[PDB]
């Protein structure tokens, strides 16, 4: 199926205790496999998936002096976007980055991007024509005007189509066996009472891969999205995902809900009951 | 732009007493990203405890991984304290094993 | 790996 390559970076400056704090975090699919932290005792881009210990030493002291020289520009950003907003030098401030294209089953782009904010609001984004761009204010519209005059659309879609798509590719294939597998989800429901004799069914999915999944409730062969409760699917610390979904149902009436899981390792969906 | 980090705790595998697992307190939707997160053991900080997991949403909040390997007991109890500037004191979630 | 990122 399609893949991608995604980059989180975050700038955040700290008046009165010294230099910004710079972060690159790195993802394939769902699987974290690069990091860059200026906290760090010697800040260094460093393998998070056991099938990156495949780059040599010269990709880790290129990505590493591609990070400081990020880290060098973000510093100069957070300056700059205290004079567009006219904010003062002692407050705290954040600036966040997401780059990333999405290669098909074929390893062709499907699409690429880079969206920036500033205090946690969209300053500006690259189109999807990876052309032009998108301001949300007139200070972005004064980096839209830089980059412009700059030519940096330019030299962002080369990266996107080519840089991006070329390593994503690679990555996929160096750990293969890591980002193509399928950890199928293993279900259970509980129960729980509650006051007015009711009582909450809660269906888990558990050790599944990749993250993407689908859990629901049905009642007499109806879905009852709209009274489900749950939590966005999340990491377990080893890889795989979990996820859960309740509904609320009246006692005594339980063996008549479903939980059913559909997932990429599930050849059939799975349906379960309390 | 300030938002208050929804705290979740949850092992990898469903607890058997005595057997290894993973602990994991996952700390989402905040910003901004200057948080202290503690995973707790009997009320006393657990020291391996690995961070990964950091990015952020559409709507930029951040989420965040904190977990530790743990072998689970019949009456250890864990848990896991958040402190943000979105709220005036620091947050403890408990785990719920039976959840 | 990660693109090069310049002053906004
Ligand atoms: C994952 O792919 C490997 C092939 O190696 C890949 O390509 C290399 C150039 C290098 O980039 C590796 O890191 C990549 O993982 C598969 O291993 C081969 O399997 C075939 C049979 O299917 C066998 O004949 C070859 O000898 C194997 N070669 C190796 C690398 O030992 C491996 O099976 C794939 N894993 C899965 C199950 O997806
Ligand atoms: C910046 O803010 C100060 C007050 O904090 C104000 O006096 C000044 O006019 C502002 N600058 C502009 C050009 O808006």
């Amino acid at each position: 199926g399609p893949h991608s390559l995604r980059y989180f970076v975050t700038a955040v400056s700290r008046p009165g205790l010294g230099e910004p704090r710079y972060m690159e975090v790195g993802y394939v699919d769902d699987t974290e496999f690069v990091r860059f932290d200026s906290d760090a005792e010697n800040p260094r881009y460093e393998p998070r998936a056991r099938w990156m210990e495949q780059e040599g030493p010269e990709y880790w002291e290129r990505e590493t002096q591609k990070a400081k020289g990020n880290e060098q520009s973000f510093r100069v950003d957070l300056r700059t976007l205290l004079g567009y907003y006219n904010q003062s030098k002692g407050g705290s401030h954040t600036i966040q980055v997401i780059s990333g294209c999405e290669v098909g089953s074929d390893g062709r782009l499907l699409r690429g991007y880079q969206q920036y904010a500033y205090d946690g609001c969209d300053y500006i984004a690259l189109n999807e024509d990876l052309k032009t761009w998108t301001a949300a204010d007139m200070a972005a519209l004064i980096t839209k005007h830089k980059w412009e005059q700059a030519g940096e659309a330019e030299r962002l879609r080369a990266y996107l189509e080519g840089t991006c798509v070329e390593w994503l590719r690679r990555y996929l294939k160096n750990g293969n066996a890591t980002l193509l597998r399928t950890d199928s989800p293993k279900a259970h429901v509980t129960h729980h009472s509650r006051p007015e004799d009711k009582v909450t069914l809660r269906c888990w999915a558990l050790g599944f891969y990749p993250a993407d999944i689908t859990l629901t409730w049905q009642l007499n062969g109806e879905e009852l999205i709209q009274d489900m409760e749950l939590v966005e699917t999340r990491p377990a610390g080893d890889g795989t995902f979990q996820k859960w979904a309740s509904v609320v149902v009246p006692l005594g009436k339980e063996q008549y809900y479903t939980c059913h899981v559909y997932h990429q390792g599930l050849p059939e969906p799975l349906t379960l009951r309390w | 732009i300030q938002k208050t980090p929804q705290i979740q705790v949850y092992s990898r595998h469903p607890p058997e007493n005595g057997k290894p697992n993973i602990l994991n307190c996952y700390v989402t939707q905040f910003h901004p990203p200057h948080i202290e997160i503690q995973m707790l053991k009997n009320g006393k900080k657990i020291p391996k405890v690995e961070m990964s997991d950091m990015s952020f949403s559409k709507d930029w909040s951040f989420y965040i991984l904190a977990h530790t390997e743990f072998t689970p007991t019949e009456t250890d109890t864990y848990a896991c304290r958040v402190k943000h500037d979105s709220m005036a004191e620091p947050k403890t979630v408990y785990w719920d094993r039976d959840m | 790996s990660a693109p090069d990122t310049r002053p906004a």
